């Protein structure tokens, strides 16, 4: 939904 | 004191968007949200801010409702510089 996918890779990159 | 806990709690279509409207800030802003989520659910402080995973299906209304509001706030502001 809004895991290490979504979220880490918006956030981090 | 149930003001706080009186939010109205965030619907699907609004938790999908959420997550969405909090992706849609600068990495810096993200660092509110987690802030925010980290602290209003202490399930998480594990998870390390530069690797962050949010679970919107675990936060309590008020969090969700306080990282809305909160990037609303960005985002109505100055952060559309693409569309």
């Amino acid at each position: 939904k809004w895991t290490l996918e979504r979220l880490k890779r918006k956030y981090r990159n | 004191s149930e003001e706080e806990d009186k939010c109205k709690p965030m619907s699907y279509e609004e938790k999908r968007q959420l997550s969405l409207d909090i992706n849609k800030l600068p990495g810096e802003k993200l660092g509110r949200v987690v802030h925010i989520i980290q602290s209003r659910e202490p399930s998480l402080k594990n998870s390390n801010p530069d690797e962050i995973e949010i679970d919107f299906e675990t936060l309590k209304p008020s969090t969700l409702r306080e990282l809305e509001r909160y990037v609303t706030s960005c985002l109505r502001k100055k952060r559309k510089p693409q569309a």
